[PDB]
């Protein structure tokens, strides 16, 4: 009956992962694009930073 | 027409030389996986005496060959020991090269342990001391002028000395280092083979090329280059030969140094920085 | 300022005393030789090192350390993990050698074995290691072939039109048919490294017992070898 | 009994897959046509952290990006200093193999792993001078393959026995067990807020665990082989995925389904470690053909290659301020690019 | 997500011909090498069969030599296990499995007691 356990786990953990609120990839992407427009000018590898504020040069 | 063609010949030599040399210095100067291995270190060594045989000695004999005369005046003493402590110093590194894979290859374990980068360095300051000995001090004392241009007539007992040491021992290390290694390279490639048998009658003479067309060209190039100089160095005190035709075979001898990059400095690592220092 | 050029002669003091440990630790770990010992449940891998042995048991992995001619040996077995190996094998590129013990008495689960071995073999990040085949428990495959009662035609077809191999040299105590049954496994698993694999690494198959003292020696030769096969073979010689 | 189980679960499973196809309004691609790219990004090594004696396979930094914890299979745990190439420490490690390292986020502890199954902390307070096992976690069967801090309270580690453990550092024992996975657990990343984490296996499925609660909220049945790494969207609500598969993958949180797809017909080799950047506008992706890929994103485009390491590169870690990506691999030495 | 569907199976007499068919889907067919195992009751999984990306490349266990025919279908992508002189012995619950990684020849853990890319299973019954 190990098996028939494994089998009723999944059943469960699909039972919880089947009744959850999904957002629309619409309004997912549109969030990615404001997060990464809005940190752009923070971000130093997106955008090269001067020497003098870059402590490995 | 003959003389244009001979200084574009030796042009070619000399830019070849210091293309080679330069690049290996340059490849292993920028790359930190090259030196990191001890083996290097005396490839390193020999880079560095050949980009002196291409700087220091072949331009200034390059210049007198066209020229006819020796114009340098009391350099040619100077270019002398130069020119004897550099090709020392270039086949000293070539025996300590040998001894260096008789090493690696006779006993790994041993190799493994015993050969520091600091046993490194003192093999290169053997080398180099030796080269140093034989070149500078007889060449400033005189030694090497035979009894009563730059046609310095070699004594007999100097051409034996230089040419037994600089040459004729570390030839025979060589031969026997070789010899060695061809020895332990045929007993694995008849382990190899006899296990590549079993497998193919279980189904149911390349190996060797290479082993002897590696070592044949490592022994060949370097015999063919240096082998008549040197015979005829150790001749002609005694007797004869014209001067132009041991001038062919000193230059077959610096051509040597130009050949030993493509011999030494031709492995993967080494193929694969000068593929990216070139950038083709 | 002074306090920050303290701070950096501090820290650059510490750094020079940890290159210090790290080449003493250089020195410790280049002179020892890393040894991957894989094998079966059934096989005999605990007992292959017989005698001048030290025996290290971590909570997941066994080690033995061994001298044989002033060189110390390091083998690793990873005996406590889950049967699932794809991802931890990775781990062991830096080996000189992986020791694969191969239980030939159990002709079930031979196939099994050289399955293991051509998973081994045939993996990208260990194209350059070599194997030393260890075919354990010669004595029970003398017994089983001698006896007859299992047949190991039935587990392989191509033994019966398999020839005794002309480099195989039999030990005194022998016959035909323990030599064809014990030269037949040994070119199967040869079989499966030559057909497959590059040259930058070989295996080295050898027979041995449960009670055999030799086996040290036999893998101090076999690390030699391919140490001196990896010097050729970078000196363009092989 | 059994049929009727997996018939139920085959429907489960469909009605999950028909929620994601009706979810899917339009993809990332074609609402990022109209953004501006980001063209050509050529990071240099601007210091090479060497010495190392066996391979590095994995690194992390720290939160005021000075600090970074590197292991080897040597038995050695370096603490590094980006900033002046010094070796700040260096730790040696009761077992040789060792295939995580964690730095915490106050600086007082660091953390190991590898195949002896225990998760070995090293405090830094050094009253004496020399660093000292402060514990040893033994309770997992499989190999350590991850492990990172949520505080000096509560570790999070992932096994090769198919389980991911929530340790606390004080008493020494589980206090939650994720046993969700059917494969090996390769690496977790935690999200900033430290309430979820994701978990890559073996299995072409990421798990998002809840801390708090110990069981799965989300499966990620998106890739086609073993999802070696995993990381955070920096907001939380995003993560992508790097497999042997030649493949990244980014996944929402909110949506449950891949909103990208990172793959490039050249490579054919797998990626050891993906990490984002501070923004999260290029993803730098470790491979496994011995260099790293910067990716765009939002417009599934490469932009550079950090073609500096001579093996496989096993690690990237990227900075809390963004300043510079350490990348760590096989050849023994270490590269920051920035 | 990466699904292998068997298809088949049932008892046969035994020298009977059987057609085992294993439906791939959730990933790119010719990328992976592709393979056979079959567990037996009461003892362990054990290889049968493999096939490469093109193909070209295949091998077989000792006991099934000769009388197990292995072909994939990259166009309906399947893999078609063909059975005939089936022996009453080597009755089992034959898996599909696949190699975890694309454009590669090292399958470690396909014969392991969880494996991730391996079908539910089809039990062929010989009497
Ligand atoms: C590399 C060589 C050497 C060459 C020059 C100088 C030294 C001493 C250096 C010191 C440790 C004093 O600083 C040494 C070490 C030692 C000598 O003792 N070794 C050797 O064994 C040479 C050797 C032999 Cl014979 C045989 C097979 C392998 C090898 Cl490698
Ligand atoms: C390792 C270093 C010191 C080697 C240097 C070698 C060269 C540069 C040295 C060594 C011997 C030196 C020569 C010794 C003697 C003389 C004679 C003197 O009337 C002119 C200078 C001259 C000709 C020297 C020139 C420089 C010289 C050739
Ligand atoms: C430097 C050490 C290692 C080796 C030294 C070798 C020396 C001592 C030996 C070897 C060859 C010998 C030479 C052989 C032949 C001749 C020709 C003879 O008419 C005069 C003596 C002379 C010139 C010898 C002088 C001494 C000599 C040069
Ligand atoms: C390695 C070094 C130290 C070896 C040096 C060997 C020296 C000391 C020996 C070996 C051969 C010897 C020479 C042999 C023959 C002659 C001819 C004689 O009419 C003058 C002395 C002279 C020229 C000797 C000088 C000293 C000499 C050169
Ligand atoms: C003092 C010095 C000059 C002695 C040198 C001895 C040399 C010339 C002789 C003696 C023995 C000879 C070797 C004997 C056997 C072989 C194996 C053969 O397949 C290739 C030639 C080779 C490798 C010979 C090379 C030259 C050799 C090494
Ligand atoms: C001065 C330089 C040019 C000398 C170079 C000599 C080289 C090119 C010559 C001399 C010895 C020759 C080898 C002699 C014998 C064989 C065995 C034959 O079945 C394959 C070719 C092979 C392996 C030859 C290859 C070319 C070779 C290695
Ligand atoms: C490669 C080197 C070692 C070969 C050396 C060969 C030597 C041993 C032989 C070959 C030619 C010989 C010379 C032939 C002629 C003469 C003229 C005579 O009035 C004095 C002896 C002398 C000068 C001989 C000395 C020894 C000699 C130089
Ligand atoms: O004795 C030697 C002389 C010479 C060299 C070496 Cl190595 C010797 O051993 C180096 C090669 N170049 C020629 C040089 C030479 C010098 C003056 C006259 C003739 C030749
Ligand atoms: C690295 C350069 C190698 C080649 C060097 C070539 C040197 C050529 C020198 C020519 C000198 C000609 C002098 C002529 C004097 C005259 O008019 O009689
Ligand atoms: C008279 C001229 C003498 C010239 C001698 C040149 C010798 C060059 C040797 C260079 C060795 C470099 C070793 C680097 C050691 C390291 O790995 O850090
Ligand atoms: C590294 C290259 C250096 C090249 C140096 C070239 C020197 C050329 C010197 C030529 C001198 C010509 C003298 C001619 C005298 C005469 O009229 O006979
Ligand atoms: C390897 C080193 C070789 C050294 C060779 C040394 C040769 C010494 C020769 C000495 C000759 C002395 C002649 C003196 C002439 C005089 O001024 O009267
Ligand atoms: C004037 C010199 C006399 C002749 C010397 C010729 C030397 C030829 C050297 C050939 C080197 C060939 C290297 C091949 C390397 C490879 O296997 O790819
Ligand atoms: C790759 C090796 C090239 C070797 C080139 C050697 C050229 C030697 C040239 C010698 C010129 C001698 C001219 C003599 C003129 C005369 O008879 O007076």
């Amino acid at each position: 009956t190990a098996s028939i356990a494994q089998a009723r786990k999944l059943v469960e953990q699909l039972k919880m992962e089947a009744n959850i609120d999904r957002i629309k990839v619409s309004k997912a992407a549109a969030d990615l694009m404001a997060y990464c427009e809005a940190h752009a000018k923070e971000d130093p590898l997106l955008t090269p930073v001067p020497a003098s504020e870059n402590p490995f040069r | 027409s003959v003389r244009i063609l001979t200084a574009c010949f030796l042009s070619l030599l000399i830019l070849s030389t210091l293309l080679g040399n330069t690049l290996v210095c340059a490849a292993v100067i920028r790359f930190r996986h090259l030196r990191s291995k001890v083996t290097n270190f005396f490839v390193i060594s020999l880079a560095v005496s050949d980009l002196l045989v291409a700087v220091l000695v072949m331009p200034w004999k390059a210049v007198a060959e066209i020229a006819g005369f020796w114009p340098f005046g009391s350099f040619c003493n100077i270019w002398v020991a130069f020119d004897i402590m550099c090709s020392t110093a270039s086949i000293l590194n070539l025996c300590v090269i040998s001894v260096d894979r008789y090493w690696a290859i006779s006993s790994p374990f041993r190799y493994e342990r015993k050969m520091t980068p600091k046993a490194a360095f003192i093999l290169i300051s053997v080398a180099w001391t030796l080269s140093v000995l034989i070149s500078f001090i007889p060449v400033q004392l005189s030694w090497h002028k035979a009894k009563p241009n730059c046609d310095s007539s070699l004594s007999r007992t100097y051409a034996i000395s230089s040419s037994v040491i600089s040459f004729y021992i570390p030839v025979a290390i060589m031969i026997v280092t070789y010899t060695r290694i061809y020895r332990i390279a045929q007993k694995q490639i008849r382990r190899i083979a006899a296990l590549e048998r079993a497998a193919v009658h279980a189904k149911n003479f390349k190996r060797e090329t290479k082993v002897l067309k590696t070592l044949s060209v490592i022994m060949g190039v370097f015999v063919c280059c240096w082998l008549p100089f040197f015979i005829l160095n150790c001749i002609l005190p005694f007797c004869c030969i014209d001067s132009n035709t041991f001038d062919v075979f000193v230059w077959f001898g610096w051509a040597n140094s130009s050949l030993n990059p493509i011999i030494y400095a031709f492995n993967a690592d080494f193929r694969k920085a000068f593929s990216t220092l070139l950038g083709c | 300022t002074e306090d920050q050029r303290n701070e950096e002669k501090a820290q650059r003091e510490a750094n020079k005393m940890i290159e210090k440990q790290l080449q003493k630790d250089k020195q410790v770990y280049r002179a020892t030789h890393r040894l991957l010992l894989l094998g079966a449940d059934n096989s005999g891998k605990s007992t292959i090192v017989k005698q001048m042995r030290i025996y290290h048991v971590n909570s997941g992995i066994f080690e033995t350390k061994f001298q044989v001619d002033k060189v110390n040996f390091h083998m690793f077995d990873v005996g406590a993990q889950r049967d699932e190996r794809r991802k931890w094998i990775q781990c062991f590129n830096d080996v000189t050698a992986i020791i694969f013990v191969v239980d030939s008495s159990d002709y079930n689960r031979l196939q099994e074995a050289l399955n293991d071995f051509k998973s081994i073999w045939n993996n990208r990040w260990l194209r350059t290691i070599s194997v030393i085949l260890f075919l354990n428990k010669q004595d029970l495959l003398a017994e089983k072939v001698l006896a007859g009662k299992s047949k190991i035609e039935d587990y392989f077809p191509e033994f019966a039109r398999y020839t005794t191999p002309e480099d195989a040299t039999p030990e005194p105590g022998e016959d035909p048919r323990v030599t064809r049954a014990k030269y037949f496994i040994r070119d199967e698993f040869l079989r499966i490294s030559t057909a497959s694999g590059d040259g930058r690494h070989y295996c080295y198959p050898h027979f041995t017992c449960s009670v055999d003292t030799e086996n040290a020696r036999r893998i101090f030769n076999d690390c030699r070898d391919i140490i001196q096969r990896m010097h050729l073979r970078q000196y363009e010689l092989l | 009994e059994l049929d009727q189980l997996r018939q139920e679960a085959e429907q489960l499973k469909n009605q999950i897959r028909d929620a994601r196809k009706a979810c899917a309004d339009a993809t990332l691609s074609q609402i990022t046509n109209n953004i501006d790219p980001v063209g050509r990004i050529q990071m240099r090594t601007r210091r090479t952290l060497r010495g190392h004696l066996a391979k590095i396979y994995a690194m992390h930094w720290g939160t005021d990006s000075r600090l970074l914890v590197s292991a080897s299979q040597d038995g050695k745990l370096i603490i590094w200093d980006s900033y002046t190439t010094n070796k700040v420490h260096a730790i040696p490690l009761r077992s040789s193999w060792v295939m995580t390292c964690a730095y915490a986020p106050s600086g007082n502890y660091v953390a190991c792993g590898g195949l002896d199954n225990i998760c070995s902390i090293y405090n830094l307070k050094t009253r004496e001078g020399n660093v000292r096992v402060s514990r040893e976690l033994a309770g997992h069967t499989g190999y350590l393959s991850c492990c990172r801090f949520l505080d000096d309270n509560q570790i999070v580690t992932s096994s090769g026995d198919t389980t991911c453990a929530l340790w606390d550092i004080e008493t020494g024992q589980q206090t939650t067990t994720f046993t969700g996975h059917t494969g090996d657990v390769m690496s977790l990343s935690l999200a900033p807020d430290t309430r979820l984490f994701v978990s890559g296996a073996c299995d072409a499925s990421a798990k998002l665990w809840d801390v708090r609660e110990g069981m799965c909220r989300q499966t990620f049945t998106g890739h086609e082989s073993d999802i070696n790494a995993i990381c955070f969207f920096p907001n939380g609500n995003a993560f992508a995925t790097g497999s042997d598969d030649a493949t990244c993958r980014l996944f929402d949180l909110r949506a449950d389904q891949e909103l990208m797809t990172y793959s490039h017909d050249n490579i054919i080799c797998g990626i050891t470690s993906v990490s984002f950047s501070k923004s999260g506008r290029l993803l730098l992706a470790g491979y496994d053909d011995f260099n790293c890929n910067v990716w765009d994103a939002l417009k599934a485009d490469r932009a550079g290659v950090l073609a500096g390491h001579d093996n496989r590169v096993s690690c990237l870690g990227v900075t809390d301020d963004g300043m510079a990506v350490a990348t760590g691999s096989w050849d023994s030495f270490l590269k920051i690019w920035n | 997500q990466v699904q292998l569907q068997e298809s088949g199976g049932g008892l046969v007499q035994p020298g009977g011909s059987l057609r085992l068919s294993c439906a791939a889907s959730g990933f790119t067919f010719s990328n992976y090498k592709m393979n056979w195992v079959r567990q037996a009751p009461g003892k362990g999984l054990e290889w049968v069969s493999d096939i490469s990306q093109s193909g070209a490349s295949i091998s077989y266990t000792g006991s099934v030599k000769g009388r197990f025919t292995i072909s994939r279908d990259n166009a309906k992508n399947t893999l078609y296990l063909q059975m005939n002189s089936l022996k009453p012995e080597d009755t089992a619950v034959y898996y599909c499995a696949r190699c975890p990684a694309p454009f590669t020849r090292d399958c470690f853990d396909v014969t392991s007691t969880t494996y991730a890319y391996r079908g539910q299973g089809t039990q062929v019954t010989v009497s």
